[PDB]
């Protein structure tokens, strides 16, 4: 998170760090059952004679606030059972950037740990809403992740817009998010992760997964995301949740 | 060919994960770690120091 500030112990209990074998924190993931998580299907794609799809190949570590506390009292570490890519991903476009994420052993629920609440596939997380991004990714464009879990408020912007800061590029799953001055935003090492938005009784719903963007935190090229509505039940078809 | 596995400059990408990665300097004839975002990078990006160092042995700007 570029512009962020360092987030509170355990403000987001949903946020999950995922790490590969011998590689450290790769990407992000939000909690939403006590057996499933929600990343980003570019996270676990196979490259460079590594199986990043081969479940067995990551350790995901729930209720983390440091990554260097990764032992800390609550943080719970789990290994992976299944990953499951949404079929129409495409690896050039990025369009249907979402993946499903089976724990090998059920979460077990603490003020560090809980899952994030999912919105109707008719639900609007209307342009201007502030929303918050959060994770461990970097604090700019080429430099260094964070060791404190970073969040940092942004704003739903119009598809329009959206489409022409990025013509040719956005399609009805992606959304912008962010702001056109730049400042705030998601980057290297945020994929994965949620964004967080404050509904009518306080209660925190998944608005997006943080997926891809031109830099990070630049004027005009705000971060894109992937709709969390459009999947309720692509999700509920595979997790029963 | 040792054009875009060696002397290409490390491209990050849009994509937004964290890989850790290595790219051969050929200014310094040293591999150096970089962090790629996971989509659409180019050939000079390795996930181990001895697989850059080796492909990479040998190689100078023309
Ligand atoms: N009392 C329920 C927990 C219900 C729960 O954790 N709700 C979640 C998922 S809808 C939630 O409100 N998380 C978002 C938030 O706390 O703002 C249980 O025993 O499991």
């Amino acid at each position: 998170v570029v512009g962020g500030t360092d987030a509170d112990e355990g403000e987001w209990p949903w946020q999950v760090s995922l790490h590969a074998l011998g590689q450290g924190h790769i990407c992000g993931a939000s909690l939403i059952s006590p057996n499933w998580l929600v990343s980003a299907a570019h996270c676990y794609i196979d490259d460079r004679g590594f199986r990043y799809s081969d479940p067995t190949q990551w350790t995901a570590f729930l209720g983390l606030h440091d990554q260097s506390q990764r032992s800390a009292p609550g943080v719970q570490e789990r290994r992976l059972k299944r990953i499951i890519s949404h079929p129409f991903f495409n690896d050039f476009t990025f369009d249907y950037d979402i993946a499903l994420l089976e724990l090998e052993k059920p979460a077990e629920y603490s003020s560090m740990v809980r899952p994030i609440c999912l919105p109707d596939a008719s639900h609007v997380f209307p342009a201007g809403k502030a929303i918050w991004v959060t994770g461990w990714g970097h604090t700019q464009y080429g430099g260094t992740g964070a060791l404190i879990l970073q969040k940092g408020e942004i704003r739903v912007i119009q598809q329009t817009t959206c489409e022409n800061l990025l013509p040719q590029q956005i399609t009805p799953r992606m959304m912008c998010v962010g702001f056109l001055s730049g400042g705030v935003d998601s980057c290297q090492g945020d994929s994965g992760g949620p964004l967080s938005s404050v509904e009518a009784d306080g209660r925190i719903f998944q608005a997006g997964v943080v997926s891809w963007g031109d830099g990070c935190a630049q004027r005009n090229k705000p971060g894109v995301y992937t709709r969390l509505p459009l999947f309720r039940d692509w999700i509920k078809e595979n997790t029963g949740v | 060919q040792t054009e875009d596995y060696c002397l290409a400059s490390n491209k990050v990408g849009r994509c937004r994960g964290s890989f850790p990665r290595w790219y051969y300097d050929p200014t310094e004839q040293i591999c150096k770690s970089f962090v790629y975002g996971g989509c659409l990078g180019n050939k000079n990006n390795y996930l181990r120091e001895e697989e850059c160092i080796l492909a990479c042995r040998g190689v100078q700007g023309p």
